[PDB]
């Protein structure tokens, strides 16, 4: 029997937050550089 | 806590494996409650153990081993819920022939697992 | 009918006290632990039946059996706190040891 | 003109409707679609399909240039506009003609002449069709206003030209009270709106709406198809339509159609047209307007005549003469149509968007027609119309047709969003509707009975819900057993069996706000003994599948019944011809997010809409119920209100900004 | 068997227009030369009262030189000749 | 990882070899360049009756055709027309 409901991890990040905007911009540049 | 316990067991990474051959299950051909009348509560009276067997094995199918030798003991092959089983049951006083017949039968079952 | 009486464990006063603390009754715990609707094979229901002269110990103060948890057959060993506060009588130890022997010989996980 | 390929300049059910007929006739079909409609049923229905741009209809289905470009690129000889969008657009019909493409509809002249009320009334009056109506007057002399009040006939209503909410409105029952009530209305209007201009609009006594399906050809021959009652409307929106209109004699309808037919010949209307009439309690009728298109409710006409009006539109647009003479046309039986709307009747019929998680439908027979443009899992869109499907039935008698529709509505199941289906069931079972005593105010007048609150469930329903839950668990057990090597172990059974005793399970179910405790005992024979409060029930049943819908066959205390079972999230849905019941399974606290969200500040925009007003500065102290912002969405005003008495930390939007649905509008200081 | 004609001349009536086209295994390029081969895939327009397909062959059958190679006969019905022709091409 | 796969595939139309470069996009679509023209193609195979059908969109134009691949030939049957394309055979 595998029908049990369970909790899940994760939370929705604050896309509007300045920290998220800055972190996304910096990481994206690194990924583009890698590509 | 009980909900947590179920989660813990699910993470045991265990799967059951069967060493024996399996066949589809079948109900016995006779009602089980008839065992009340057949057996009773008086140990002095005797009954045929085959009657008990006929009401618990799949389809009431039974292959008797050494039927006419040491008849006070009954041995044979059957299936319960699809599992193979070797049945040994008393049908009277134990004799030398009965003990020998049982010893032979037990070796057969052990050989075939 | 004798099993029905043993089903009640310590009694109404003990059962009422047990629930008053927010705890489930021992047999309700097993019902919730095993898979929904699965059969439960209880063992040695009559342990301690009239064993001791003036003390009644329904089921030996412990409930043992085999049930399916998450699709796996397991041995379940639950103390009955309503019976003598869950104290271990000599038969209680023997019943538990028998359950452990069954679990080991058949490789059944043990839930205490 | 040989029409071998047609472009359908529409979407949803009407596009599928047109394609069905085109395909039967062996005509190739071209769909157009927005980005949001890429996977829609009509795109699939027409192997040929072209993208016309983004989801907003102004940039897609209303883009005349894109539709003409696709018609040229696909080499479609004709465009079928369907209903709405470009179907009543004169510029589009003239553009089709300039580009050598056959517009399947009326000529651009007939569209323009009917699109202006004053022009259309003048043409209709000249054609013999009556033009009487109650109208507002822009003159403001007390003598002029009084003369108009006499002409309309008392009682009349004085209203202010500017403003809403009943301010500056006065009822005038006779000529003697007119002056006092006019001066009272003016003073209130001047005080409230700085405007003393008054309007004079009233109708003395003409209740009920009647329309006529008319068909014309390029030749100019014109025919009518009896009449339809569309009086049952909410805010002018038609809800239930019927054909023929009840209580109108065959002779009266024949005369009614003939006056309309003369007007149709007068404009030499080509293609299907509808003459809308207002009919009084004496069956006097007056022309209201002419809709220069196929009506939404044309299926009730098709069911009583045995005609295909889209097939006639294609033939007549190709240039062929009308297929049958007026003598050939015959009427058999009566028919009804109900529109399934993604609306919440309990919340003032607010439109609702969302997924069609379940969309079971009644089986279709020649009498039962499901006009559905949506399929299970389709999402209703904020950009397009909220209609889900239209249900039409034909029967020998009108009473039998009403019975069939109600049985059919119960078979229709919609989970994932609110619908008007239960409202349609209450309406179609209302005594005045059964009698045929319908008029345009029917829904307002009988609002109290049509909107029905929830009633506590019976214990038998709770027993059935518990049985369904148990059977679902049994099905899950069988599913697990399928993949195991030990296929026949007795442990895989759902007997719930014990040695020398019986297993009793304590289950809890929530009906509304009430928790119901059910003690279920697993019997050896496979039945269940359920005790609710002091009553015991003997329950036995099983699950069987019809099509894709699981059905529960159960017997409670010897009473046998069948119902459709759906278990979604923590709610058990039971659908039976008696009714539908929802039962909630309690959610364990541990599974519920511990530390549940707290101090929520921003009421979220009801939908994507422009911000019209902002009532809060960056730092402002507000109390619960203080309006913060006003938003207009699809022309519907919503005022956001303060959730808490906390001071406002910040505002995320300014006036004129477009705010997406469920986006935070205000930030509140942490307290 | 001996029964009389079922319908009188007055009862007999003419409705619509029908076209019949006979599919053949003949290859037009070699002047309509008859061809014999396996029919690995065979598919036809869906049957309906208007569209009637008369065939003696099934997918997986093999055409043989021994007999005439006609694959099938296709019949379509409609109100007028042009509409019937449009259906015939569609089929 | 970090790059896109482009497959160089050749098909023969009549006597003309055609080279198609197909880039397998992350979304599951395929971008195909033939000569100087680039086409965005997305599609699935669905079965009706015993006939596999290809539902495909090329540059946003959507179509349905019956697809049979037998031997080294791809057969696409549509309402508009039937096209047969050949797969070159390795030496
Ligand atoms: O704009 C969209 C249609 C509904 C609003 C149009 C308003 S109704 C009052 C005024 N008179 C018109 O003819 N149009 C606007």
């Amino acid at each position: 029997y595998h029908g049990d409901s369970v909790a899940s991890l994760g939370t929705q990040p604050d896309l509007g937050s300045a920290l998220y905007q800055e972190n996304y911009k910096q990481m994206k540049a690194l990924v583009n550089q890698l590509h | 806590a009980l909900h947590l316990t179920r989660k813990v067991v699910r993470n045991l990474n265990y799967q059951k494996k069967l060493d024996v051959t399996i066949e589809p299950s079948e109900e016995p051909l006779f009602p089980a409650d008839e065992l009340y009348g057949i057996v009773g509560a008086n140990l002095k009276r005797s009954f045929d153990v085959r009657e008990v067997i006929a009401r618990i094995v799949d389809g009431s199918r039974f292959t008797e081993f050494k039927a006419f030798y040491g008849d006070t003991l009954v041995t044979g092959f059957a299936r319960i819920f699809g599992y193979p089983v070797g049945i040994v049951g008393n049908n009277g006083v134990l004799f030398s022939e009965s003990a020998k017949k049982g010893t032979h039968f037990v070796q057969l079952c052990c050989q075939r697992n | 009918e004798r099993v029905e009486h043993i089903k009640l464990g310590g009694g109404e006063k003990a059962r009422a006290l047990h629930i008053s603390r927010g705890k489930l009754l021992p047999r309700e715990r097993i019902d919730n632990l095993i898979d929904p609707g699965s059969p439960f094979l209880e063992l040695s229901q009559f342990a301690g039946y009239q064993l001791y002269d003036n003390e009644e110990v329904p089921g030996g103060g412990i409930i043992t059996g085999i049930g399916r948890v998450s699709g796996v057959e397991c041995m379940i060993i639950a103390n009955d706190a309503t019976v003598k506060g869950g104290a271990y009588y000599p038969v209680t130890v023997k019943k538990q040891l028998r359950a452990q022997e069954i679990a080991m010989q058949n490789r059944l996980p043990c839930i205490y | 003109r040989n029409i071998t390929k047609v472009l359908i300049a529409n979407r949803g059910e009407i596009a599928c409707r047109v394609m069905r007929t085109a395909k039967k006739l062996g005509v190739q079909t071209v769909a157009v679609y927005s980005e949001a409609d890429r996977n829609s049923m009509h795109v699939d229905m027409a192997d040929e399909a072209y993208s016309i741009g983004p989801a907003p209809s102004q940039q897609s289905y209303l883009s005349m240039e894109k539709i003409i470009q696709v018609a040229k690129t696909s080499a479609a000889q004709a465009i079928h506009p369907g209903c709405g969008f470009l179907s009543e657009n004169m510029e589009f019909a003239e553009l089709c003609k300039q580009e050598g493409i056959i517009f399947i509809g009326p000529p651009p002249s007939a569209i323009r002449d009917m699109g202006i009320k004053s022009t259309s009334k003048s043409i209709m009056a000249a054609a013999g069709v009556p033009v009487v109506e109650g109208y507002h007057g822009e003159d403001q002399s007390d003598q002029c206003l009084k003369e108009h009040a006499r002409r309309i006939g008392y009682p009349v209503m004085i209203k202010a030209v500017r403003g809403g909410g009943g301010k500056g409105m006065r009822i005038v029952r006779s000529e003697q009270e007119f002056q006092e009530q006019l001066e009272s209305a003016r003073r209130e209007a001047k005080k409230s709106f700085n405007d003393d201009a008054m309007l004079i609009e009233k109708f003395v006594d003409t209740p009920r709406h009647v329309e006529v399906q008319v068909f014309g050809d390029h030749h100019g021959n014109a025919v009518y198809l009896f009449e339809r009652d569309c009086s049952v409307q909410r805010r002018h929106q038609k809800i239930i339509e019927e054909a023929p209109a009840p209580g109108i004699k065959s002779e009266v309808r024949k005369k009614l159609g003939e006056a309309a037919v003369r007007a149709a010949k007068a404009v030499n209307y080509v293609g299907a047209g509808t003459v809308e009439f207002i009919m009084d309690s004496k069956h006097n009728f007056c022309f209201m307007e002419m809709n220069t298109r196929l009506q939404v409710e044309h299926p009730v006409t098709e069911m009583i005549t045995g005609t295909d009006l889209v097939e006639w539109q294609l033939r007549i647009a190709a240039g062929e003469k009308i297929p049958l003479s007026q003598e050939e046309i015959t009427l058999q039986g009566h028919a009804f149509e109900a529109r399934i709307y993604a609306e919440d009747p309990s919340n003032n019929f607010m439109p609702v968007a969302g997924p069609l998680v379940h969309l079971s439908t009644p089986r279709a027979d020649p009498s039962t027609r499901i006009e559905t443009g949506v399929r299970q899992g389709d999402e209703v869109s904020v950009h397009y119309d909220p209609m889900i499907a239209k249900l039409v039935v034909w029967a020998a008698d009108r009473q039998a047709a009403l019975t069939k529709l109600r049985y059919s509505l119960r078979q229709y199941n919609i989970v994932g969003l609110h619908t008007n289906i239960d409202f349609l069931l209450n309406l179609s079972g209302h005594p005045e509707f059964e009698a045929g005593n319908v008029h345009t105010d029917f829904i307002p007048q009988h609002h109290k009975q049509l909107l029905l609150s929830r009633k506590a469930a019976a214990k038998e329903s709770l027993c059935q819900a518990a049985l369904g839950l148990i059977l679902k668990e049994k099905a899950m057990t069988d599913t697990f057993t399928l993949q195991a090597h030990d296929q026949f172990s007795p442990f895989s059974s759902s007997s719930g069996r014990r040695l020398n005793i019986s297993y009793t399970r304590n289950m809890t179910l929530k009906d509304g706000k009430n928790n119901v405790a059910i003690a279920v005992t697993y019997n050896h024979d496979g039945s269940y003994s359920m005790q609710i409060e002091d009553k015991t029930f003997q329950v036995l049943g099983n699950l069987y599948s019809e099509g894709d819908c699981t059905y529960l066959k159960c017997s409670v205390n010897g009473v046998a019944s069948k119902a459709k079972l759906i278990i979604l999230e923590n709610t058990i849905y039971l659908f039976s011809k008696e009714g539908s019941i929802e039962i909630d399974i309690p959610v364990p606290k541990y599974l519920s997010s511990v530390s549940s969200q707290e101090t929520q500040g921003g009421p979220l925009a009801p939908m994507t809409g422009t911000i019209e007003k902002v009532f809060v500065k960056a730092g402002d102290k507000v109390k619960a119920g203080d309006s913060l912002m006003v938003m207009i969405a699809m022309k519907m005003e919503h005022t956001i209100k303060s959730p808490k008495d906390g001071t406002v930390k910040k505002v995320f939007y300014r006036e004129g900004a477009q705010a997406n649905r469920h986006t935070p509008l205000v930030e509140f200081e942490e307290e």
